[PDB]
């Protein structure tokens, strides 16, 4: 199936006045690993989007959303919020109901007005996972579910959230042949965003 | 008729738009007043027969839960714009974002609709001007006029139609940037009272406000994050109440 | 499903079981398969429930339009409209429909429209999965010009037997009576028809 | 999924479980399956989750326009015709399966609707993977002329049957009560009989547990 | 002077209910040269006078076969004649392929009528400005039809259209009792026709260059005589 | 016959285009001035009442993207149509090439749309003239105009709308081939002051300049009070 | 009347200041130049008759048939621009076939009347066509008996006891009226045939200069089993002899 | 599953002489093991001294001969009864056949 | 242009629409509609002078749906164009939305179609005034009237025709006196009688059974009266012994 040709994973988690989102770096073609630097996480203003699945669609969706959000900012005269972007992603996906993009997007961000952390996931045709502890996606989503349900607890400080989402991603990835090969982690607060590249197994 | 019927004349003016405005200037007065905690829009309900029931018609229309409109000029042009405006709010905004459009963008869509009638082949421009009152989370309360040309301007207060010159004048004197909705309602009434020839009660006046959220108009409980609509039209009773203790 | 319609001396009676299944699950045990498309023109439904509801709906619309423009449509005309929809869309419908009506000239009429969209006028018609089991019974017990009571009995006996043998049939027996006096709905419960 | 509908003497009640599943995995353990078509018309869905949500929104939008246009309260039968005609047009490919309930100027209504466009009507209904367990309860405990409190209890018992017996279902009960003459009453997590027990330990890592190659500030 | 206000398009009645654009179309026929049609019970015949531009040019065809049992002659707009006769060819052909049936001449006339009519009731085009004489031989015998720009088609024993055609038309009325009885004698029916068209000559004579003749009938497929083929009749 | 928009006059003139230009010469004046390190856009507002909500609008200047803005003269509603196609064109280019659109390329496309209306289709032309201010890494700071003829030209300084010839004269007078963006502002305000038929409530103002913090390009749509404070410091108070 | 509506009579679908459409009234003037045609409703049927002007002896007798059949049960005859008449009948044939295809029963006469009417009035809606230059008399037998109608260039139609149009219509109408007065109990189809021949004969005195040929058709329950048939042979001659005696 | 093609048997035979040609066919028409007709001609005079047989699926064969005869009719209309030469008939028949290259007449043509 | 197509005159008027209104009086007949407690009655003059006409085919009243009746003031072919359109709209509405089209909703719909002909050059307005009646399931007895300007409104009662101001003032006076907005009779017959009596009064003429036509809406259906029932009504109000 198309959603397991290139491989890769995304996970997002909420913490106290923070959210985090993470992904691996792999792009392969079946068993052949090809790119060691294929990030799966993008941002439009202060809203983050991670995307797993077919790499060509990952790239396409990014461009589509940069396009849509840029127009939004121009017309609305303010940058899009995570809640609103979430609906936009959903309807964009559903528009292709019968010829869908083979993706599993994930949204993370902090609403500029409430200061409230927000995450969501989607199936390939736009169904929204409204859950607000963690969201997982990709070829190691089973592993991720297991890691998150285990390691997660609510209202982690950013420094602690960083360890949690890191260990969830790293350990899930090492049990998946199609994921891994590097990772990036974003810790997102109101006034600061920190990106980090994790050290992991290279097999 | 596959050619524009609005064209430029040697003075550079566009006749059909001007004549559209003339129709507007001929219409019954209507007005809008923006307060610090709300906006009011108002018009007179001239019944073209006493056997007619004016309640069955509505010159003030809800567009979204937070946005309403009133008009001067040709009523049927207005009615049709109202239908189009409600639909475009769903088709170009709510179905994409799951949110109602903010006022200025909805005003902008209606402006497009009107601009198009002044350029497309085989059609006359709309013969109305709208006043549109709204609220949205990031801009607060606003008030716009759209003209037959598709031009729109934001107002603190204004009047349109027949008695608009005197009404704009009255409004210039009484308006300040600290009116509360109740002041704005009161002033709107006093203003409409000049324009009104004939009867003047809660039955010949239409009046709506964009103000606080009304949870009691939601129709359901249980989603606490769910905001009531800010738009409310005043009853005949409510309008008479204010009129006696004017 | 077990559906039939029977002309008699004063008009026509439609009958049906009330069972709708998906697999071996009875999704509806009290289905109403007797569907009205005009005052004294009704139909019995078998086959895909989506298809037969969708067909009857559009036929009701056509006959409403017919009425405001041309006057009262005939039973035949209603059968014509059903047929046209069933025949033209044969490759995408599973609908076995009996059309039954009353009027002052013909009294009762019955048109069965099998899969494929052909149409057949008949003094009575049986249809649906359960009808196979009652071919011989109905042939031996139907008379032309029965009374209302004799006709109710015939259908009760007929559908009771079809329900007995057919897993796709069951529930209550529904009947609609079309005559000059108007439209009458009847119902019979298992404890009545299972003893016949 | 387990959804049910139950009519009572003065309205209708709708209820659902709260588990959504990617295969044998639970994606959302506290999902919301009770959707609003209009203030007093609510629906619960099973089948393809995106189709169920999308079609809900489409009709809700149109019902709203219809209502504004006609200056009338939306009618349940209108949602019914619009939905079934849309689903039929798509020949089953929109995998929506819904129980739609409501009150309007003509009274109180309860319908089911399937992906191919067929509809049923009754006093009590169930859909989704847990519908056989729920229907077993309904068939055991329904009676005509339920009070509101009895129809809530019955519908809530039916969802429970699916929560406990259907692997496709689980977690919490949500109900909406639509009574004639009143505001619809949406009860989110009316029941929460499945709280995780406290874990045996905290898995918070000591800070610095995770190896980093490089670090940098991103500018929004 | 008043007519000038109501004659701009075929979609405008004059205050007395005239369509001047259709009336003007009739005048286009008078700019053509004369052609005659006539018939008995066994044969139908056309005679045409062909024009040249000068002594260096050919003479323009006036007669067009539409099928084995049907053809026509024209006076007026040549392009119009090309359009309408191709249309007839198609209708005859359609009748043959689908029904294995020769198109009746009466039915050919009706189809022609309906097509021309449409041009007279809608904005955008113009009436056909050509006249057609149609001969044929079908199951009900020999036929002659006259087509007008208005679409109106009339069944006649004989007629003439085009410039100076009144003379021939008078001669055909005058000789009616005689020519309709010329049965089993095609050359004699042709002679009557040549004689008729001769009444429409003004200081000009029928030659192997300008004279065109057509005939159809019982056991006689639609045939067109030009050049030396017409000499025996001159 | 001059009602018909895509037919030549007997002098090979296009009347509707010419009349559209007449209409524009009666619109609120807009200036654009290019400095060595920035561009200035200024528009005097046609409409004035005291009850007009001057803040929260800006209806003569528009961002087309992060790097390009326009100033409008003519039917504001006509403008909005073309402004919206432009924003879309700029986004398509970004989507296709993953680069920002070169200013001239965006300009040429809108000019082509305008041109189209002059050659086919029977619809009236748009009654707008645009001054485009933009930056790209190929040509740096740029200034263009376009009018209903569908013509476009590049400028070091320019005006459109009412009193254009009066404005052009002043700009021809006090323009140095390499000024500084703060002077071009002053010049702009002076020139609008010398042709006004002048307060902050009647002005819209924007700049595009090197952010100085650092190496990047910035678009500022001046707020009303900002316009006030810049109106005094240049002695128009 | 102002017969000429100067400035409002130059294109179809334009309302004159008194609410007339002059093009339609002009189309009527062409109908008044046509040959006379009539219809007589009888006891179980309808009869049609038309005057056919023998413009030249070159016309072949009994050819150039004017009365047309629609479906199997409807006759049509018209006066004015004959090709407009065929055009309308072509439309009627499609409408009839289309009705018969969906609904199986032959199109009822009032239903057929309204199909023709809407089509005819559709041609008074736009300047891109002209009105029909015919008045059409038509009808037949259905489940409700005999029906006879006349349809004008405006699209206007009504049912009739007897109908006349064309040049000699005033004369014909007068005889139709005497006929009505004289037969309160009804008129047999055979009788109506003869009486129809007489009437066309009397009307012909308006075109007395030219010869004419008589064409008659009917549709009757007892005579043609409710199918449209041309009156021929002895019955025809019997009516011709009768008409002449008067 | 609708099969649009059939096989009607029959055999045909063309031989050219110095100043003549011959086209022969049997008159039998078949369906599987049955005889539809013992005399159903399949060699046709198409005019202009052109004879033709399209053998195989008789429905396609008939259709092809029909289309060709029509092609002659129009050739004559277009060119004042000019004889269609045999080489010209052949090239034309090429086009009729290749026109249906993706849904072919299931026949063997000889002229 | 502005005297011929629906574009603005310098006074911001639409002449073809104004002229379209003039067309509505061309049939020279008046209608009135009145509401009862539980019915709506529509009445219109019927003038059939030509004795060759079948009077039973002459009607300006139409059964739009099972519940909606319509009476038209204006020429019959524009009248029948509208009648056909409304019938189709009402059928489509029931099919799409699953309930009977309300009278005011049908009126609005037709009003909108009408406003479109005032905005698009190529279509002319219909020269008609459409009075719609029903006993609506939510609103009760209802009268909604539409004009060639695309305007409509609901009415306590209304009248249309050359002598409409006469009939109108006759009704206003009655409704002033009465202090309610409908006729307090349950019997549709009494409501019909009322309407005939007040029309006779306002027009200064008597009527025979052939001089008018009558439609009646109830909760169940809209129906028209035979000349026989009309006569029966005329007798009910006969003041001579
Ligand atoms: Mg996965
Ligand atoms: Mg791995
Ligand atoms: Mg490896
Ligand atoms: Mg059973
Ligand atoms: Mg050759
Ligand atoms: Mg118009």
């Amino acid at each position: 199936d198309p959603s397991s040709i290139n491989g890769g994973i995304v996970v997002a988690m909420t913490g106290k006045d923070c959210v985090a989102i993470a992904c691996d770096l792999r792009l392969g073609s079946q068993s052949l690993g090809v790119s060691n630097k294929f990030e799966k996480i993008f941002h439009y203003g202060h809203v983050f989007l991670g995307i797993t699945g077919l790499a060509t669609d990952v790239t396409t969706l990014n461009e589509m959303f940069r396009y849509k959000t840029n127009l939004y900012k121009l017309k609305e005269e303010r940058a899009i919020e995570p809640e609103t972007f979430t609906q936009l992603v959903s309807s964009s996906l559903y528009e292709r109901r019968f010829g869908p993009y083979f993706v599993g997007p994930v949204v993370a961000g902090i609403n500029s007005k409430s200061g409230k952390p927000f995450i969501a996931g989607f199936d390939l045709i736009g169904c929204i996972d409204e859950a607000k502890d963690f969201i997982v996606s990709g070829t190691a989503s089973d592993q991720l579910f297991g890691m998150c349900e285990s390691l997660y607890e609510p209202n982690l400080e950013p420094e602690d959230l960083f360890e949690t989402i890191s260990q969830a991603l790293l350990n899930a990835a090492d049990r998946d042949a199609l994921s891994g090969w590097g990772a990036v982690v974003y810790i997102i607060k109101k006034d600061e965003v920190v990106k980090r590249y994790l050290k992991m197994r290279q097999d | 008729y596959s050619f524009s019927l609005t064209t430029f004349s040697p003075s550079g003016k566009l006749g059909q738009i001007d004549y559209a405005l003339t129709a507007v200037k001929q219409g019954v007065t209507s007005l809008g007043i923006k307060a610090t905690n709300g906006v009011v829009i108002a018009t007179e309900k001239k019944s073209s027969s006493p056997l007619a029931m004016s309640e069955t018609l509505s010159k003030v229309s809800l567009l979204t839960p937070d946005i309403g409109a009133v008009y001067s000029g040709m009523g049927p042009d207005y009615r049709v714009l109202v239908d189009k405006s409600r639909k475009v709010a769903h088709t170009s905004y709510k179905r994409i974002y799951g949110e109602y459009p903010p006022t200025k963008l909805l005003v902008s869509e209606v402006a497009k609709i009107m601009q198009e009638a002044t350029q497309s082949g085989g059609v006359r421009p709309f013969g109305v001007s709208l006043l549109i009152a709204g609220h949205d989370e990031f801009n607060g309360f606003s008030l716009y006029q759209v003209d037959p040309s598709g031009s729109y301007f934001p107002w603190k207060a204004t009047a349109i139609g027949k008695g608009s010159v005197a009404a704009k004048t009255f409004l210039e004197k009484r308006w300040n940037d600290e009116l509360e909705l109740e002041d704005a309602i009161h002033i709107a009434l006093l203003t409409l009272k000049e324009s009104v020839e004939g009867e003047f009660n809660g039955d010949t006046i239409e009046l709506a406000i964009i103000g606080d959220e009304n949870p009691d108009l939601l129709g359901y409980t249980g989603i606490p994050t769910d905001k009531g609509p800010r738009f409310r039209k005043l009853t005949s009773q409510e309008i008479n109440d204010r009129l006696e203790a004017l | 499903t077990s559906i039939m319609a029977v002309t008699f001396k004063d008009g026509v009676i439609l009958g049906a079981d009330s069972r709708t299944t998906t697999g071996a699950y009875i999704a509806n045990r009290v289905t109403d398969k007797l569907t009205r498309v005009h005052d004294k023109i009704w139909c019995c439904r078998s086959g895909s429930a989506a298809d037969t509801q969708a067909i009857a709906d559009i036929v009701q619309y056509h006959l409403e339009l017919y009425t405001s423009q041309y006057g009262t449509p005939s039973t035949e005309t209603a059968a014509s409209v059903f047929k046209e929809l069933c025949y033209e869309n044969k490759d995408n419908l599973t609908a076995g429909i009996i059309v039954a009506g009353y009027d002052d000239k013909n009294k009762g009429e019955v048109y069965t429209i099998p899969l494929g969209g052909s149409v057949h006028k008949l003094p009575y018609a049986i249809a649906g999965s359960g009808s196979t089991f009652i071919y011989g019974y109905c042939d031996k017990n139907f008379r032309e010009n029965m009374s209302k009571e004799e006709t109710v009995d015939f259908i009760k006996h007929s559908l009771s037997q079809a329900i007995k043998w057919d897993g796709s049939s069951g529930g209550v027996i529904r009947m609609v009576v079309l005559t000059a006096a108007g439209v009458e709905r009847l119902i019979f419960y298992p404890d009545e028809y299972e003893q016949l | 999924t387990t959804i049910v509908g139950v009519k009572f003497n003065n309205g209708v009640v709708i209820a659902a479980d709260t588990r959504s599943t990617q295969g044998p995995i639970v994606a959302d353990k506290n999902c919301a399956k009770l959707h609003r078509i209009s203030p007093k018309i609510w629906c619960a869905g099973a089948g393809t989750a995106a189709d169920t949500e999308a079609v809900t929104q489409l009709i809700g939008s149109n019902i709203e326009l219809h209502s504004l246009y006609t200056s009338r309260e939306p009618r349940v039968v209108s949602a019914l015709q619009m939905l079934k005609q849309h689903l039929f047009k798509y020949q089953g490919h929109i995998g929506a399966y819904l129980i739609v309930a409501g009150v309007d100027p003509t009274g109180s209504h309860l319908f089911s609707i399937h992906a191919h466009g067929s509809t049923d009507v009754g006093y009590y209904l169930s859909l989704g993977s847990g519908s056989l367990a729920a229907m077993a309860v309904l068939e055991s405990h329904w009676k005509q002329d339920l009070t509101k409190e009895e129809a809530i209890k019955l519908a809530s018992d039916a969802i429970q049957a699916g929560i406990w017996n259907d692997l496709g279902s689980g977690s919490n009960v949500d109900v909406c009560v639509m009574e004639i003459g009143k505001d619809a009453e949406y009860l989110r997590n009316y029941l929460t009989p499945n709280v995780r027990e406290e874990k045996q330990k905290s898995y918070k890592f000591p800070r610095g547990t995770t190896a980093v190659l490089k670090e940098s500030i991103v500018n929004i | 002077m008043f007519r000038n206000n109501y004659d701009g398009d075929t979609v405008t009645f004059s205050p007395t209910g005239r369509l001047f654009q259709v009336e003007y179309a009739l005048e286009a026929i008078k700019q053509g040269s004369v052609t005659v049609g006539l018939r008995s019970n066994t044969h139908a015949v056309l005679v045409a006078l062909k024009r040249n531009a000068d002594e260096l040019s050919s003479y323009q065809k006036k007669i067009i076969k539409c099928d084995e049992h049907m053809g026509l002659s024209l006076a007026g707009l040549a392009p119009d004649a090309r359009v309408l006769s191709n249309y007839l060819r198609q209708q005859c052909n359609y009748s043959s392929l689908v029904f294995n049936r020769k198109l009746a001449v009466e039915r050919a006339g009706h189809l022609l009528c309906d097509k021309a009519q449409k041009n007279t009731q809608s904005y955008g085009g113009r009436p056909y400005g050509v006249g057609l004489l149609i001969i044929g031989y079908d199951k009900s015998g020999a036929h002659l039809l006259e087509f007008q720009p208005s679409g109106n088609v009339t069944e006649l024993y004989g007629t003439a259209i085009g410039a100076r055609s009144q003379g021939a038309k008078t001669y055909l009325e005058r000789t009616l009792d005689t020519f309709i009885k010329i049965d089993g004698n095609p050359d004699e029916l042709i002679k009557a026709g040549v004689e008729a068209i001769s009444q429409s000559l003004r200081d000009e004579s029928l030659t192997v260059d300008n004279l065109s003749i057509a005939i159809v009938g019982k056991d006689t497929p639609f045939t067109i005589y030009d050049g030396e083929a017409v000499a025996k009749y001159i | 016959y001059d009602s018909r928009t895509t037919i030549f006059s007997p002098e090979g003139r296009l009347y509707q285009v010419e009349y559209a230009l007449e209409s524009i010469s009666h619109a609120g004046t807009a200036i654009g001035i290019m400095a060595s390190d920035g561009i200035v856009l200024a528009a005097e507002r046609k409409v004035t009442s005291t009850l007009l909500e001057q803040d929260t609008s800006t209806e003569k200047l528009y961002k087309l993207n992060d790097k390009i803005a326009v100033a409008v003269a003519g039917l504001t509603a006509d403008a909005e149509i073309l402004i919206n196609t432009a924003r879309i064109h700029a986004q398509n280019y970004l989507k296709t090439y993953n680069e920002d659109i070169p200013v001239e390329i965006l300009v040429r496309r809108l000019s082509d749309i305008k041109q189209g209306y002059t050659q086919h289709g029977g619809l009236r032309p748009f009654g707008v003239s645009f001054i485009y201010a933009g930056y790209d890494d190929r040509y740096g700071y740029q200034l263009y105009t376009s009018n209903p003829s569908g013509n476009y030209t590049g400028w070091k300084a320019i005006s459109v709308g009412a009193n254009t010839s009066a404005a052009q004269t002043l700009l021809q007078m006090d323009y140095k081939d390499d000024m500084k963006v703060d002077d071009a502002i002053e010049l702009a305000l002076k020139t609008l002051s010398k042709t006004t038929d002048l307060t902050y409530d009647r002005l819209e103002f924007a700049t595009i300049r090197k952010g100085a913090n650092d190496g990047e390009v910035y678009q500022k749509i001046f707020k009303p009070q900002e316009i006030k404070d810049i109106l005094v410091k240049t002695g128009i108070t | 009347m102002t017969s000429i509506g100067t400035g409002y009579d130059l294109s179809n679908s334009v309302f004159s200041p008194d609410g007339r459409n002059f093009q339609v009234e002009y189309a009527v003037k062409a109908v008044e130049n046509g040959t006379t045609s009539i219809g007589i409703k009888c006891n179980d049927g309808v009869v049609f008759a038309v005057e056919k002007l023998i413009t030249s002896k070159l016309l072949v007798p009994q050819k150039n048939v004017k009365i047309q059949v629609v479906d199997r049960h409807i006759g049509c005859v018209y006066s004015g621009l004959i090709p407009d008449g065929r055009h309308l009948v072509n439309r009627g044939r499609e409408e009839a076939a289309s009705f018969k295809k969906l609904y199986k029963t032959p199109i009822p006469i009032p239903a057929f009347a309204d199909r023709l009417g809407q089509y005819v009035q559709a041609h008074t809606l736009y300047n891109s066509v002209r009105p029909f230059g015919v008045s059409t008399i038509f009808g037949g037998v259905d489940k409700n008996g005999a029906h006879l109608y006349m349809l004008e260039p405006s699209g206007s139609y009504w049912g009739y006891k007897g109908a006349a149009t064309g040049k000699g219509r005033q004369s014909a109408k007068a005889e139709l009226e005497k006929l009505v007065d004289h037969h309160p109990e009804g008129l047999s189809a055979r009788e109506a045939v003869k009486q129809a021949a007489k009437i066309i004969y009397l009307a012909h005195e308006d075109n007395k200069e030219k010869d004419f040929e008589l064409e008659i058709s009917w549709c009757s329950l007892s005579e043609t089993n409710g199918l449209h048939k041309f009156v021929k042979g002895d019955l025809l001659q019997e009516a011709i002899d009768f008409a002449q005696k008067e | 599953q609708f099969n649009p093609y059939g096989d009607n048997g029959g055999t045909i035979l063309g031989i050219a002489g110095e100043d003549f040609a011959v086209l022969a066919g049997d008159t039998r028409n078949i369906t599987d093991y049955s005889i539809n007709s013992r005399y159903e001609p399949k060699v046709f005079d198409c005019g202009d001294n052109i004879v033709m047989s399209a053998n195989g699926f008789a429905a396609d064969g008939d259709a092809l001969v029909k289309r060709f005869k029509n092609s002659v009719k129009w050739y004559h209309f277009d060119h004042n009864d000019k004889k269609l030469s045999i080489n010209s008939a052949a090239r034309n028949i090429q086009h009729l056949l290749y026109g249906k290259r993706f849904f072919p007449y299931y026949v063997h043509t000889i002229i | 242009y502005d005297r011929h197509i629906t574009i603005f005159s310098p006074e911001g008027r639409l002449y073809q629409v104004e002229y379209a209104f003039k067309a509505t009086n061309q049939t020279n007949i008046n209608s009135l509609a009145v509401r009862g407690k539980d019915c709506t009655v529509v009445i219109s003059q019927k003038k059939v002078p030509d004795k060759l006409l079948d009077p039973t085919t002459v009607s300006y009243i139409f059964c739009i749906s099972r519940t909606i009746g319509m009476v038209v003031n204006g020429p019959i072919p524009d009248a029948r164009n509208a009648a056909l359109r409304a019938k189709a709209e009402a059928a489509e509405f029931r099919y799409k939305y699953g309930y009977d089209m309300p009278c005011d909703v049908l009126a609005k719909r037709m009003a909108n179609l009408s406003q479109i002909y005032t905005q698009r050059a190529y279509m002319r307005p219909l020269g008609v005034i459409l009075t719609f009646v029903s006993v609506d399931e939510e609103l009760g007895p209802s009268i909604y009237k539409t004009d060639p300007a695309g305007y409509y409104v609901g009415y306590k009662a209304t009248a249309t025709g050359p002598k409409q101001q006469e009939i109108t003032t006759n009704l206003e006076n009655h409704f002033k006196k009465s202090k309610i907005d409908h006729i307090n009779e349950e019997s549709w017959e009494k409501v019909v009688e009322f309407a005939i009596t007040h029309m006779i009064d306002a027009l200064g003429t008597e009527f025979s059974k052939n001089d008018l036509e009558v439609g009646v809406a109830t909760k169940d259906k809209f129906f028209t009266l035979s000349a026989e029932n009309i006569e029966e009504r005329l007798v009910a109000i006969a003041e001579q012994d």
